[PDB]
């Protein structure tokens, strides 16, 4: 992709700037060259595929791209926000000490701030929506 | 009304057959190229399920088995191939006839002697005895001094070399020499290539633990009444990594298990009667081996480039030999109740009609023990021992072996035969200085065969890999299947 | 790694804590356990990472996290469950002989009982979307 | 081997299908099949797994249509429609000069008739959903 | 039909045992060989594999 995703970066937490669509299409622009790559390589070179560095190397680098993408619409299917931008969660933010400068910090200055944080939040947002799906498979029995 | 539903999160699942991972804390060659990392991580937590435990049908045990196989396999197959020296070889003829490599009739010896000779000779640390490498019974080492010519990459010029070998490990052609230089070729070494074992396999431990892949997990039994085999297992536990476990490869006795406990257990397979004895820790029983003389090493640098290290020793050393400590007596006395209150025994329960006992016929595979003392396979044979252990009337077993001690004469091999189900050879190198090893006993490997209620034969076996069911074999694999189907009144909307 | 699956096993069929969120972090736990031990093995081996046996056990534990993740996607998209917690259905339980006791029996104990519906009930579950499908294709023609 | 796209091939744009859980459906006999394979080769050759190169054709095989599979995925959260078959987009045809016969022509007759549509109707599509996505932004913000 | 066309061949081979050495008889198509030619006014000709 073009990585146009980063250019607002300095531009403060609150000064809009977010989206949903830049790794899709940075995923996509990436599949589209990788795989004519796999299928050009047999023109000059068909036995030593994977049976060589460079040939290992290239698998890494195309299952660390699907990993990647992977594991973060994992975390948010569990949240169940994967279309939602803010999300809405209803689990309370865990203390007044830890409060963002919205027109002063930056995403990459705050989240850098918030780390351990993370390591409590993600469970407790997985539950707050277990817990909402549970309740309307009870409403759907009445 | 009811309609199927599908649940998601479901806790249950099934029988898994899948690769498990190793992880390890030594990572000084294989454990950085092939495992994880040791997490720590050794907790579990109970679940109130029944599940169904055994030992010897199991997934846990069978890699481990083939696991350390293969780690050995890929350390020495880059090493180099010994197929240069299977030559021949110009040997000492005094020394391959005295130890009957060779033949010769002109010895004409005669011998008369007291035959009410039996002795009692115990040893323990506080004796020069063992400092000296001199007790009743220990005779040489039986080494070989051979010469021949080798090749290195000049090619068009090559050297005399000294190699000392065991007796164990040559062949040495036979019949009508009458002077001196005997002609030898190595043991096994014309149906197949030996391959040196060169990258310092057996010459420290090997620890690892497995560790199951996501959305798989290890169930164990936590009971005492866990004979190898159970149906339905009561106290199951629940981690995702195993205890660590300690790949020796022994036969008779197992050493330096990590289960060891203040218990004596038996498992048995439930379809044989092959079982695997612990020994209980309380009798702290420990053998130390010993490897006497100082030992030259010299590097041969041979046409391929690769290295073959040779055994210029020029001596006459003492034979390595096995030291038995801790209360063997008490020990025993235990493992022969453990039988005969065992539920799959309907033997003797008479605890003086049921003994220990040697494999038969002539294989030394099995009439031996082999003890791996730091790179050097050390077969041992044990009549002494046995004979003390049990307090036996000896009277018949002829002159040598009649005998009560706590010690046993060994035999250093150099051309060994590999453990797994593959009849390869290989050579160990040998190592430089003097050679001493301490272990713990933890197990014993032997069959219970009775017919009757008299006479019982712990047969001792040289199965070494049924030690690993004995490290692992409580272990379950299962695979997580959170997918749920149940009727219930929820149509959607 | 967490095991929350078998934590709450012996609760019953009328179960708490179906943890759904289970799946996607166990996902997690397995892409970077792999993903630094293959960085790590060419501090020493950088040639055979695939070309011995251990990497080859170890790569085929790579892919299949991958695609244990995605048939359990694939097959819940199959049956119309973008999430599923319950995610209710059309398709008629098979018969009245095989009914749970939700305050005795243990999913453990149910579902080995009806593995043999499994088999018939993924077929009905999958036909149910196709038809579903058929009809909102209709709608769109109206 | 479902075969439930190319069913419909011969009838007409206005016709039929719309099929999304073909996918799927296709997507799960193959991973299964080839478990089944990855499983069964150690029963007899464990040291040749990914050494020579047929097992490294059957990956670089695996690995594209994993990445197929995401592909399709990842452009359709962009366009929002993960589960919304006509999606509805807000982005203007191209041009009146080229229109459909929806009672004449097929798809695939269709789609081949627009390949140089694409090229721009793609970049488009993606920025009306950035714009979109940054008036909802603000609009949550509200 | 007429025979085969199969040449009875002679040669030295040594095998692990490397000090020692065995000769072998092996009956080559002839079409497998090449043979060298020229003044052999006696028996034994001299004969290697057509392709090495
Ligand atoms: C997950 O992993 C676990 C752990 O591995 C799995 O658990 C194990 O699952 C196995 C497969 O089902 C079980 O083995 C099978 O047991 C059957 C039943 O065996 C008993 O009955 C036999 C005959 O009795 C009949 O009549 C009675 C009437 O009351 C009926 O109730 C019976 O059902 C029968 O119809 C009897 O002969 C057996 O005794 C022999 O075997 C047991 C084994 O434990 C020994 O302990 C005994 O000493 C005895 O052994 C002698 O005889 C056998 C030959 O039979 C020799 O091999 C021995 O050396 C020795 O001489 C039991 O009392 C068996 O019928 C069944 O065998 C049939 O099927 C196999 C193929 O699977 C064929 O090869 C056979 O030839 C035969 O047709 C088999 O042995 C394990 O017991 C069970 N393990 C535990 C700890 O529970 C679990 O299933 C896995 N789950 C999944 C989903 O994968
Ligand atoms: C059952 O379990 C018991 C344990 O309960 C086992 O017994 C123990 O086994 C240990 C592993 O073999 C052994 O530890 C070794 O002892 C050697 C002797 O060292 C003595 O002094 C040191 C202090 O300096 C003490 O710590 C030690 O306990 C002894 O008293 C040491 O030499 C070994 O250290 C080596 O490994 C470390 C690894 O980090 C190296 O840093 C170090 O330099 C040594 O390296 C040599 O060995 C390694 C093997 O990996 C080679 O790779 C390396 O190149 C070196 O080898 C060269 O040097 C030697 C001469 O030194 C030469 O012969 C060779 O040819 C090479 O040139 C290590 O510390 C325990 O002492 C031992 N304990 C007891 C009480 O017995 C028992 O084996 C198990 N039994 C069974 C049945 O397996
Ligand atoms: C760790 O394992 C040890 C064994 O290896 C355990 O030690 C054993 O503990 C039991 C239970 O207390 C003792 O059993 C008692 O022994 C006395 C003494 O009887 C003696 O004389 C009779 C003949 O009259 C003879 O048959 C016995 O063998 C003894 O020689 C009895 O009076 C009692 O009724 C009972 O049987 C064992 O003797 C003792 N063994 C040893 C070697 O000391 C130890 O308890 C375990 N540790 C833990 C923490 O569990
Ligand atoms: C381990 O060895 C013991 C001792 O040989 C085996 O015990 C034997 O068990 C078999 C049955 O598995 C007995 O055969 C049956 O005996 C009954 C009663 O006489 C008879 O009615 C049957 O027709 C059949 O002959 C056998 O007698 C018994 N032998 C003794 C001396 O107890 C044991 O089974 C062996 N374990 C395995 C799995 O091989
Ligand atoms: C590999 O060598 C063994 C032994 O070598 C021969 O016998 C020794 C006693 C000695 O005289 C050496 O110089 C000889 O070369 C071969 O095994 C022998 O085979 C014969 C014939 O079957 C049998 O009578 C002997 O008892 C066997 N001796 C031993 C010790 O096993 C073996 O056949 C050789 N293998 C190959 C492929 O050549
Ligand atoms: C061992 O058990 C016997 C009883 O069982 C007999 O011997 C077994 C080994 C086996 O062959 C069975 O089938 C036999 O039936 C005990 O013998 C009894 O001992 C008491 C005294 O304590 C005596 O009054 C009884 O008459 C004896 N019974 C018989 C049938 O002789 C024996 O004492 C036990 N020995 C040990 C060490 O436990
Ligand atoms: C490999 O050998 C062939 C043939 O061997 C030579 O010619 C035979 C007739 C016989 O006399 C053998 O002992 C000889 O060694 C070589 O082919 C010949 O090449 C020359 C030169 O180009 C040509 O004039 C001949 O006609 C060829 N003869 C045949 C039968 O093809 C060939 O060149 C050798 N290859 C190499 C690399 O040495
Ligand atoms: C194994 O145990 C023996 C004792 O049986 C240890 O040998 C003693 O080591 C000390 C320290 O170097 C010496 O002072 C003693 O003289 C040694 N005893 C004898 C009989 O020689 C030995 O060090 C222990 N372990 C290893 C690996 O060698
Ligand atoms: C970065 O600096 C330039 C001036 O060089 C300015 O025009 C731009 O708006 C700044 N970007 C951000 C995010 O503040
Ligand atoms: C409370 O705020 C402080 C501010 O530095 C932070 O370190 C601490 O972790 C917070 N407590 C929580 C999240 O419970
Ligand atoms: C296993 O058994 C021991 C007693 O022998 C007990 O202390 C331990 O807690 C048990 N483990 C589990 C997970 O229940
Ligand atoms: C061995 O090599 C030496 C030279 O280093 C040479 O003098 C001797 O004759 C050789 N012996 C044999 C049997 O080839
Ligand atoms: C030794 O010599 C005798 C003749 O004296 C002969 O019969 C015998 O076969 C010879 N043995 C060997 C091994 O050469
Ligand atoms: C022993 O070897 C020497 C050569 O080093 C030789 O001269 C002598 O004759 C040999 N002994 C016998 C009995 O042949
Ligand atoms: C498991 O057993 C414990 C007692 O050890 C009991 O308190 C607990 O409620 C039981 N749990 C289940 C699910 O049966
Ligand atoms: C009907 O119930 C019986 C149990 O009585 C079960 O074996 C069978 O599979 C069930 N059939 C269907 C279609 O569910
Ligand atoms: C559970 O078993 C009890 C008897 O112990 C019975 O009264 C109750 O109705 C059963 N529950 C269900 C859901 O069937
Ligand atoms: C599944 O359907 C087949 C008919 O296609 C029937 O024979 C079989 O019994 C059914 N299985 C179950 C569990 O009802
Ligand atoms: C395709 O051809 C068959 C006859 O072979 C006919 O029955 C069917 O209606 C045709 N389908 C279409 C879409 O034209
Ligand atoms: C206008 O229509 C022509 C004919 O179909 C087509 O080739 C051209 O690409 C169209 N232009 C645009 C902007 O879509
Ligand atoms: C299909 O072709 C017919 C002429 O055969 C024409 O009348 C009809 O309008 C066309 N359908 C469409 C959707 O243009
Ligand atoms: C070849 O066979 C003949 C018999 O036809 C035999 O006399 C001769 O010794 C054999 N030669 C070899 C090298 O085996
Ligand atoms: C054969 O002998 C003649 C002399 O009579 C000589 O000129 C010719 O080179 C020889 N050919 C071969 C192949 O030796
Ligand atoms: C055939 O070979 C023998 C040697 O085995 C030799 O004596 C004889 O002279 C040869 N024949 C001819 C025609 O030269």
């Amino acid at each position: 992709g073009f990585l146009g995703f980063l250019a607002t970066a300095g531009s403060a937490m609150g000064a809009a700037s977010l989206t949903l669509t830049a790794q899709s299409r940075t995923l996509l622009a990436g599949i589209v060259q990788q795989q004519q790559q796999l299928l050009d390589v047999p023109k000059r070179q068909q036995e030593l595929l994977r049976l060589t560095v460079w040939g290992t190397k290239n698998l890494q680098t195309r299952v660390t791209a699907i990993e990647k993408y992977l594991k973060d619409q994992a975390q948010l299917n569990a949240w169940g926000c994967a279309f939602r931008q803010v999300c809405c969660t209803t689990v309370p933010w865990p203390n007044a000490s830890l409060i963002p400068k919205w027109n002063n910090e930056t995403w990459q200055e705050w989240e850098r701030k918030v780390d351990f944080l993370e390591e409590n939040i993600t469970a407790l947002l997985e539950e707050a929506q277990i817990q909402q799906e549970k309740n309307m498979y009870e409403l759907q029995k009445l | 009304t009811l309609y199927v539903t599908v649940f998601y999160g479901v806790p249950a699942w099934r029988n898994a057959t899948i690769p498990l991972f190793c992880a390890t804390k030594n990572r000084d060659t294989w454990g950085t190229t092939q495992c994880l990392p040791d997490n720590g991580d050794y907790s579990e937590m109970a679940l109130n399920v029944t599940e169904s435990f055994d030992a010897w049908n199991n997934t846990v045990t069978e890699q481990a088995i083939e696991d350390v196989w293969q780690l050995f396999e890929t350390s020495i197959k880059p090493c180099v191939k010994l197929s240069p020296l299977c030559i021949t070889m110009r040997c000492n003829k005094s020394e391959t006839d005295r130890w009957g490599l060779t033949k010769s009739i002109t010895t004409t010896a005669s011998t008369t002697s007291t035959t009410a000779s039996a002795k009692v000779d115990m040893v323990n640390e506080t004796s020069s005895c063992i400092a000296q490498d001199n007790c009743t019974g220990l005779e040489q080492e039986q080494m070989i001094s051979c010469k021949f010519n080798m090749t290195g990459l000049k090619r068009d010029k090559s050297k005399e070399y000294n190699e000392t070998w065991y007796s164990a490990d040559l062949v040495c052609e036979q019949g009508n020499n009458t002077g001196n230089e005997s002609r030898c070729y190595m043991n096994h070494c014309n149906t197949s290539v030996i391959q040196e074992s060169c990258d310092k396999h057996y010459w420290d431990a090997i620890r690892f633990r497995y560790c199951a892949p996501p959305g798989y997990a290890l169930l164990r039994c936590n009971d005492t009444n866990y004979s190898g085999f159970m149906p339905k297992c009561s106290k199951v536990v629940v981690s995702s990594c195993t205890r660590m476990m300690e790949t020796q490869t022994s036969t008779w006795f197992g050493f330096n298990g990590t289960r060891a406990e203040n218990r004596t257990y038996i498992y048995w397979h439930g379809r044989d009667n092959r079982t695997i004895i612990s020994l209980n820790k309380y009798y702290n029983l420990t053998m130390k081996c010993r490897r006497p003389g100082n030992k030259t090493v010299l590097p041969v640098t041979i046409m391929s480039g690769l290295v073959f290290h040779s055994q210029p020793i020029n001596d006459r050393p003492k034979q390595a030999w096995c030291w038995f400590g801790g209360k063997w007596k008490d020990a025993i006395k235990e493992v022969k109740q453990t039988i005969v209150k065992h539920p799959r025994y309907t033997g003797t329960n008479n605890t003086d009609k049921i003994n220990l006992t040697a494999p038969g016929g002539g294989d030394p595979e099995v009439t031996f023990m082999w003890t791996n003392c730091r790179g050097e396979f050390l077969y041992c044979k044990m009549n002494w021992f046995l004979n003390w252990v049990e307090d036996r009337n000896t009277a018949n077993q002829k002159p040598k072996e009649q005998h009560k001690r706590n010690y046993v004469p060994c035999h250093i091999r150099q051309i060994i035969n590999t453990w797994h189900k593959v009849g390869k050879n290989v050579y160990l190198p040998p190592r430089e200085g003097d050679l001493t090893c301490n272990s713990t006993v933890t197990s014993l490997i032997a069959n219970i065969d009775w017919i009757d209620g008299n006479q019982t034969n712990i047969t001792m076996s040289a199965e070494v890999a049924e030690l690993y069911r004995l490290e692992l074999g409580d272990y379950k694999l299962v695979e997580i299947t959170p997918i749920g189907l149940a009727p219930t009144s929820c149509k959607r909307y």
